[PDB]
């Protein structure tokens, strides 16, 4: 009942911070703030409501609240929304993100803040429509839905300094991937609805009847390297990547838009969601390729991050690498590396939007954002270059952050099914480690290379130094206490993992 | 015996007090607030011990929470104490109070005052989370926190890029170490399904009765990781280049916190190594050959501390044949007083380093008995328990109970190589010590070193280490037979002194033959870069990595997934080539067409 809600407040709050900037300036990030806290604690009374500590595994489909409404009757189509642990988590995870990209704009006074932040409400209620349809023609809908708005905020509101062009080649190498991808994603879908349809004769678009289907193999093969391709491409998977940093550098300088639709990852939902349970047989054939792609995708992420001379792209190949360990983790089969992938993708969520919002702020201070023309900014800077050490301590992996937790459920779970992926990983989070250790003693330590890091920088407002204070906290909180979350995710974390392991 | 959890939350405490002053407060009330925090940390610890002796030495055990829960896969935050936990507990909270006293005097004007004291508190508290922990998930949160913390110390002095790459190689060494730890977690959970150290023990003989491939590569991988921490082979180069910060944070590092962990991670784990003869067998072979290396590296050192470092690798390798050779007892007795020694040898050598200039070669030092002489006695006892002077230091009685129990269980030749090892010791310690302060010149911190002087005597050899019921008991000897090794061992440090000052006392004319011959300079220059070990880990490890980097820079893979965006622009620009504008080619094309769609439908009619 509150899902349509929890997909339309954005959409309609999105129109009012549109509708509402002749009123004033000023307006509509207030707006935004308040639909976003809205829809968050929508999601909060949800997660309350739902009783998910207690709930145990009862097989696909088991959700915890459910909604149907008839869209396009000929093809057997409804807007069908559906919420379980994983998917109220990450819809929690995608209001708090939304939450910290509405303050991390609040600065921006520009004359047209209304279609910004209507194109970010956009993003953000695509983002949870992907986490909530359980209808494939609704779950792509929104799948190419959450990126118009996307492509629109880098072409237009993207990096100031840089010119307009590069910000259109890279907008636009990020949908073209994102759209093919998509576009065999529909193509699976199609595929899949006819196969059903051949063997049955009911027309129907619902995961819950596309579940159990006849089907012989390699169609099935064919299908899931579809519905692969289009993940890989949004998870990212090498060598469908390059889109990731070439939209993050060209981002809009407050990296607001990196929260909104890009920090939160649909990808490895869909794999889990969709993937595993419709094609068990072709994601356990593809478990080898998808783990080393994993691996591949690791350690490149790890030697183009030290590579980089730039903040930006040094964090989305951080992304690179930690999303490698998640694609790792989800084609194993086990329960405890299902869950570390659940508790690393959240951490790795939270301490990617720490980095970005420190390196926009960092941005925003110096006026630059080559490593080569700063050094020494712990004595020119109050805040940023502890806080800026804390993330990139939480993404090298260190206990005390739930980075390390999850990645370490992953592993375990890992070499508990398949050790060389286990072990080769692990010398990854070694080079994970060394590149962390780059950028901080690039960025912050050393003597001052440039004019501009040679003298004091203005320190952070109440604002910007509660988010990062928020989101250390939060980060600090599920290093220590990931119980809660582990608790949530069980149930659908256990019908995923029965599902894929009954029926290989 | 409730706060065994304080000893946690007090650094713990300090650490965030100090980290959110961010230099605001005065330097007294950041002194007062970390040095109260790791001497509440002492307080509460020596309340811990009285309280556990008072019950019989009861092992004790504190749940908190639960961390991981997810099937069979549970670990929980409890802490444990047993006499070796109390023991380096002991160790870990006094010598880091003494050290804290010794900073809080020895920073007064430096900058980052409040960040140095609150990451040496958080130093503390994670080397208490080690040493109390009841699983390896917790005591691998301590072991990061251990290796994070030496990391953010070494590198103190941010404005030198110098200190900042000694930082990152000590960190990616240990982390390489820690990734050896986690394989044995990751071998250790998969076989027997849990990763308490009791549980272990209780399941291990049961589950590995029939194959032991599994347990002897997890005890190896434990292996690797304790070299890893404790700066042994093959993972010790870390620690000349990390002697780059400041001198309490060496003190720290060499005597309470960083190179103990492999110590305790061998000791903690003894059951299951005693079920791996051959990996105990090569943590002696390893500790052997680790301070064969470090003496004869550390006789050819132009510095004090360098001559520090490689000491301490040699005293760690003098431990880890205790180990290898299941003297326990023999090696944490060890452990405690070289803690008191390194520590006290460290604050000294930082006061002479105060005292005389910036740093300079020991060679430009000489006759410094005059100007500062409490420091140059606290170097002669340091020295003296460092080369194991029989009868007078704690040095001796501990080196004797390992010899001791390395030729009471048939290891002839490792007990060779520490009588070796004992005599380069005394040589390259009374060099530095003669080259330094023998020649022609050229309260808050009193009390810690006046501690350290009376520790490092036979005072610290009265403290007898509470391992009964823990450790196995180490086999005794004929009293002949240890007679006969004391005074072996107390010849060997004696001549070894004798040598010293023959050498080094006076004009130096036959150490100047040796060095300034070609097979001495080869050797001396052999001997002072670590053996070749630095160049071999940057030939074979550190410059492919940049090699690979620099080539792939230009993102190959984002090319070849570029390539049909420059497959479509010249296959496009190749199609404009119709659209001539010509209305007679229109018409060509047009019967071209014709012609093409004819013969395509006879030919498959
Ligand atoms: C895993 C492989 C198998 C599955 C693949 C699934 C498809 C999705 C993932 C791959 C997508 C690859 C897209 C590559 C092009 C990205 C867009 C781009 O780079 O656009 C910018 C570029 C112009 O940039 P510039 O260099 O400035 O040129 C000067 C122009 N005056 O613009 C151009 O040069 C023109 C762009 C034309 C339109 C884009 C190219 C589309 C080509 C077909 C893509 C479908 C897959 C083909 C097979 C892939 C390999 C097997
Ligand atoms: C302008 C020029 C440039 C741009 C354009 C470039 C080209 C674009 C198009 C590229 C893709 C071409 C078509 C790929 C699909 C081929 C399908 C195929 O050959 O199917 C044959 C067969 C069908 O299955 P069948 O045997 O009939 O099943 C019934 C038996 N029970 O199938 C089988 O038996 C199983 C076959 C499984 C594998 C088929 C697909 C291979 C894909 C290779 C690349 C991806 C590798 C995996 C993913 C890596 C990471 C992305
Ligand atoms: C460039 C981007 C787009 C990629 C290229 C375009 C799509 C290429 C798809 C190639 C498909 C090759 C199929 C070859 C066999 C055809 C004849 C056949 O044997 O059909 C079998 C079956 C019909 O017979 P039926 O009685 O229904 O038997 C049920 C079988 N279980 O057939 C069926 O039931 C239906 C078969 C459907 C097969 C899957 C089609 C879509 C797969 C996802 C997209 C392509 C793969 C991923 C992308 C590759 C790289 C780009
Ligand atoms: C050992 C290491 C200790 C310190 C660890 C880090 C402390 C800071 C972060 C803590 C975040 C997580 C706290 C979780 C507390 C909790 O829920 O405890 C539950 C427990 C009651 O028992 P029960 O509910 O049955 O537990 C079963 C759980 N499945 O409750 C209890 O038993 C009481 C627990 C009290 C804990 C108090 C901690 C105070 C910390 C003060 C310093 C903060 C330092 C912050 C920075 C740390 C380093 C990054
Ligand atoms: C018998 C062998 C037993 C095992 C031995 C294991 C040895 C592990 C590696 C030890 C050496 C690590 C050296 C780290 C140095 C870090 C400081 C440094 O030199 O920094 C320089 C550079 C800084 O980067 P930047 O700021 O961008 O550049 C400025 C210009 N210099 O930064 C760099 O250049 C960073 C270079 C990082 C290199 C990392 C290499 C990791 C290799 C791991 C191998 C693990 C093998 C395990 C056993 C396998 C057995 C089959
Ligand atoms: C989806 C975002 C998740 C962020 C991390 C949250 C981690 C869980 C934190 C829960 C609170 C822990 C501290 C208080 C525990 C109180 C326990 C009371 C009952 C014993």
């Amino acid at each position: 009942m509150l899902l349509p809600w929890l997909i339309l407040i954005p959409f309609i709050g999105g129109f009012l911070c549109w509708q509402t900037e002749r009123f004033g300036v000023k307006v509509p990030r207030w707006i935004a703030l308040i639909t976003m806290g809205l829809t968050l604690a929508l999601s909060l009374q949800l997660w309350l409501q739902g009783g998910y500590s207690l709930t145990q595994s009862a097989g696909i489909p088991q959700w915890q609240s459910e909604f149907d409404m008839p869209w396009i009757p000929r093809f057997g189509i409804s807007i069908h929304l559906a919420i379980d642990g994983l998917s109220l988590l990450m819809v929690v995870l995608t209001g708090l993100l939304g939450v910290l990209a509405v303050l991390c704009s609040w600065k921006e006074i520009e004359k047209y803040q209304g279609f910004f932040h209507l194109n970010l409400m956009w993003i953000l209620g695509g983002v949870i429509g992907v986490f909530l349809a359980i209808d494939m023609f609704l779950f792509f809908f929104f799948w190419e839905m959450m990126l118009v708005p996307m492509y629109f905020l880098i072409a237009l509101w993207g990096h100031k300094a840089s010119d307009g062009k590069t910000r259109i080649t890279a907008a636009t190498k990020f949908f073209i991937y994102t759209q093919a991808s998509g576009l065999v994603m529909l193509i699976a879908i199609l595929a899949l609805v006819f196969v059903h349809y051949n063997a049955t004769g009911v027309w129907t678009f619902n995961y819950e009847e596309l579940l159990n289907t006849p089907m012989s193999s390699g169609v099935e093969y064919l299908l899931m390297l579809g519905f692969f391709i289009a993940f890989a491409v949004k998870m990212p998977v090498v060598p469908l990547h390059g889109w990731l940093p070439d939209a993050h550098s060209q981002a809009p300088t407050a990296g607001s838009v990196d929260l909104a639709g890009i920090l939160l990852k649909t990808a490895a939902y869909g794999l889990l969601r969709f993937s595993l349970p419709l094609f068990p047989n072709a994601s356990a054939e593809f478990a080898p390729i998808a783990m080393w792609l994993g691996v591949i995708g690791i350690f490149y992420g790890a030697w183009m991050a030290f590579a980089q001379t730039d903040i930006k792209r040094l964090i989305a190949y951080t992304s690179v690498s930690h999303m490698g360990f998640v694609l790792i983790a989800i084609y194993t089969g086990s329960q405890l590396a299902y869950q570390g992938a659940v508790i690393q993708m959240i951490a790795h969520g939270l301490s990617a939007a720490g980095l970005f919002i420190l390196c926009g702020q960092l941005y925003e201070r110096i006026h630059t954002r080559d490593m080569r023309m700063m050094g020494g900014l712990w004595s020119k800077m109050k805040w940023l270059p502890a806080l800026s050490l804390f993330f990139a301590v939480a993404t090298l992996g260190m206990p005390g952050t739930g980075n390390f937790v999850g990645e370490f459920m992953i592993l375990f779970g890992s070499f508990q099914v398949v050790p060389v992926i286990t072990v080769i990983s692990t010398f990854g989070l070694v080079f994970a480690s060394v590149y962390s250790l780059a950028m901080l003693h690039r960025a912050y330590f050393g003597k001052a290379k440039s004019q501009i890091a040679s003298q004091e920088l203005p320190g952070m407002s109440l604002r910007e130094l509660f988010m990062i204070l928020l989101l250390v906290v939060l980060l600090v909180l599920l290093g220590f206490y990931p119980q809660p979350i582990l608790d949530t995710s069980h149930s659908a974390i256990g019908n995923i993992q029965q599902w894929f392991v009954n029926s290989v | 015996m409730n706060m065994l959890a304080l000893t946690i939350i007090l650094p713990l405490i300090g650490f965030v007090l100090l980290a959110f002053s961010r230099g605001r407060w005065s330097e007294n009330v950041s002194a007062i607030v970390g040095v109260g925090s790791v001497g509440l940390a002492a307080l509460v610890t020596a309340f811990i011990g009285v309280d556990f002796f008072a019950n019989g030495e009861q092992t004790y055990s504190q749940p908190l929470w639960t961390w991981m829960s997810v099937g069979d896969f549970n670990i929980g935050f409890n802490l444990v104490l047993d006499g070796l936990s109390l023991t380096m507990l002991s160790v870990v909270t006094g010598v880091g109070f003494l050290i804290h006293m010794y900073a809080s005097w020895y920073m007064r004007g430096e900058e980052g005052y409040s960040r140095f004291f609150a990451y040496t508190n958080l130093f503390i508290a994670s080397m208490v989370v080690l040493v109390l922990a009841d699983n390896l998930l917790l005591m691998y949160l301590g072991w990061e926190g251990v290796g994070l913390c030496s990391y953010l110390l070494i590198g103190f002095y941010y404005t030198d890029p110098k200190n900042g790459a000694a930082a990152m190689k000590a960190f990616v060494v240990t982390r390489v170490g820690d990734v050896f730890l986690a394989f044995a977690l990751f071998i250790l959970y998969n076989e027997l399904g849990t990763l308490n150290f009791r549980e272990m023990v209780e399941l291990a003989p049961a589950h590995f009765a029939d194959g032991n491939n599994m347990l002897m590569w997890a005890t190896l991988m434990l292996l690797g990781g304790a070299v890893g921490k404790s700066a042994q082979l093959p993972l010790q180069t870390w620690l000349a280049d990390a002697m780059a910060g400041p001198t309490p944070v060496s003190a720290l590092i060499h005597a309470a916190t960083m190179v103990t962990a492999g110590v305790y991670l061998i000791a903690r784990t003894h059951g299951l190594f005693l079920m791996t003869p051959e990996v105990l067998h090569l943590v002696g072979i390893v500790g052997a050959v680790t301070l064969l290396l470090a003496g004869f590296a550390a006789l050819v050192q132009t510095d004090i501390k360098r001559v520090l470092a490689y000491s301490t690798m040699s005293q760690i390798g003098y431990m880890f044949l205790a180990l290898g050779v299941q003297a326990w007892d023999a090696a944490i007795f060890h452990l405690m007083t070289h803690a008191f020694f390194k520590a006290l040898l460290f604050l000294a050598s930082g006061s002479v380093i105060l005292a005389c200039h910036h740093e300079q070669n020991i060679f430009k030092m000489g006759g410094l008995r005059k100007s500062i002489p409490l420091v140059y006695l606290c170097f002669l006892v340091g020295g003296a328990a460092l080369s194991a002077l029989p009868l007078v230091t704690a040095g001796f009685f501990s080196k004797d109970e390992i010899l001791a129990g390395a030729m009471a269980n048939g290891h002839i030749n490792l007990m060779v190589a520490g009588l070796v090892g004992a005599f380069m010791t005394s040589l390259y310690t009374f060099r530095m010590i003669f080259i330094v302060f023998h020649g022609k010149e050229q309260v808050t911190h009193s009390l810690p070193l006046i501690v350290l002087l009376i520790l490092s005597t036979f005072v610290g050899a009265l403290i007898v280490p509470p391992l009964q019921g823990v450790l196995p008991q180490t086999t005794e000897l004929a009293h002949g037979s240890m007679l006969t090794l004391e005074i072996t061992s107390g010849v060997v440090a004696v001549v070894g002194i004798l040598l010293a000052a023959w050498l080094w006392l006076g004009k130096r004319t036959l150490v100047t033959s040796i060095a300034n011959s070609a097979p001495g300079r080869l050797l001396g220059t052999w001997w002072y870069n670590a053996w070749g070990f630095d160049w071999l880990y940057d030939k074979v490890f550190v410059k492919p990595f940049l090699g690979i980097a620099w080539l792939l820079k230009r993102d190959p893979l984002n090319s070849m997934m570029n390539i049909p965006a420059v497959l479509s622009r010249f296959a496009g620009k190749g199609l404009l080539l119709s659209e001539n504008g010509y209305l007679r080619w229109y018409v060509a094309s047009m019967s071209i067409g014709a012609v093409v769609v004819l013969a395509l439908l006879m030919v498959l009619r």
